[PDB]
């Protein structure tokens, strides 16, 4: 990007992890110069410590602010739990229901190896189970998975693959089961 | 990680760009963001706030308190600057793809660092800039940092498509190719 | 509409 003149980065972050709802939370202020983690503060300890010596002159100057201790040792109730409250409708409580489809990766002949793909996409949360059936046989074998992909707009997309020969009358079946749904969404691919 | 959530409230400043970001995150999904040019609250999806509110200056304020703990540091270390690390780029598309039926492209930039990119998007070798989209930079457990970038479009046999990132951790723009299979 | 809480951002030693 032509400009060759050196960088310098310093991002914080505030991470608040959450157990069983809000029933346990631990808050960790972490402080990152360039690419190192300097200085963090973790609710389970309760004060700042350093992670390198670049960080050393913060904690110490940090832990002797009383206010600041205070404060920070109930954020995880003014500020973790309260946000957890806040988004929690359209966050935890988030559910889209994917679209499943079932098509062949290539026209390639019968009685030839094919790839079917089963594509899952535009749902929410990210647990999903995924199953391939051959004539109502569960086919374990030939599945290859992308995985879980993030698309970045609070949706995800997966592509279940099968292998197959696929012989004249087999039916092939998709079955996607995801919370938003009570029961299984089924497509079915005819050879 | 079944029943644990994770809230981030992620920022940074870098120099000498002067650039500034200030966002939360759930489970490694963005909330919002602050643009620091508007002063004003993003919803990275509408219904959002809908439900909640954000009072964009306290954002404001943290960023100038980060631009001056950045020069603070960048003094102590004795000036040592970061190291480029460069993107990873994939190209998909967010549904499967029917002829003449709008869709969109998704470029996927990950793993870098500093959060300072460059994207174009290429129809047969020329720019498209109609209707895309774009996030901020995310955060990611080992401090570099994702991205997004969205083009909507019309599939048909007759278009190629790439996404070029530049970076400096790349010896030379890097294009990522998509193209309807028949 | 509720809130988000802002985590305030520190000053850091020296000068």
């Amino acid at each position: 990007m032509g400009d060759t003149r050196p960088r310098f980065l310093w991002q914080l972050k505030f991470e608040c992890h959450f157990f069983n709802g809000t029933e346990r939370v631990r808050l960790l202020e972490r402080c990152i110069y360039n690419q190192e983690e300097s200085v963090r503060f973790d609710s389970d300890v309760g004060e700042y410590r350093a992670v390198t010596e670049l960080g050393r002159p913060d904690a110490e100057y940090w832990n002797s602010q009383k206010d600041l201790l205070e404060q920070r040792r109930a954020a995880v109730d003014t500020y973790c739990r309260h946000n957890y409250g806040v988004g929690e409708s359209f966050t935890v409580q988030r559910r889209v229901e994917p679209k499943v489809t079932v098509y062949p990766s290539k026209t390639q002949p019968l009685q030839h190896h094919n790839l079917l793909v089963c594509s899952v996409s535009g749902f929410y949360p990210g647990s999903i189970e995924v199953r391939w059936f051959r004539n109502g046989q569960e086919e374990k074998a030939g599945v290859v998975s992308t995985g879980l992909i993030q698309n970045g707009d609070w949706t995800f997309q997966t592509l279940v693959m099968l292998e197959t020969v696929p012989r004249s009358g087999e039916v092939y079946t998709c079955q996607v089961e995801h919370p938003s749904v009570t029961s299984p969404l089924t497509v079915e691919w005819r050879a | 990680i079944k029943e644990e959530h994770v809230i981030i409230q992620a920022e940074f400043y870098l120099n000498p760009d002067q650039s500034g970001e200030f966002m939360f995150d759930f489970d490694g999904d963005e909330i919002f963001h602050v643009d620091m040019a508007k002063k004003e609250t993003v919803w990275r999806l509408e219904e959002f706030g809908r439900f909640a509110s954000f009072e964009a200056q306290g954002a404001l304020a943290n960023i100038a308190v980060d631009k001056a703990n950045l020069e603070i540091m960048t003094k102590r270390s004795n000036y040592t600057p970061i190291t480029n690390v460069p993107p990873e780029v994939t190209v998909l598309t967010n549904s499967p793809v029917e002829l003449r039926e709008p869709n969109v492209l998704i470029c996927f930039i990950d793993k870098f660092t500093p959060p300072v990119v460059n994207v174009t998007w290429l129809r047969n070798g020329k720019p498209v800039t109609t209707g895309v989209s774009e996030t901020v930079f995310l955060p990611r457990e080992d401090h570099l940092f994702r991205k997004f970038h969205y083009l909507p479009f019309l599939p048909s046999t007759e278009d190629v498509y790439d996404c070029r990132v530049e970076h400096w951790g790349l010896d030379e723009p890097l294009l990522k190719h998509w193209e309807f299979d028949a | 509409l509720s809130y988000y809480k802002l985590g305030a951002s520190q000053r850091v030693a020296g000068d």
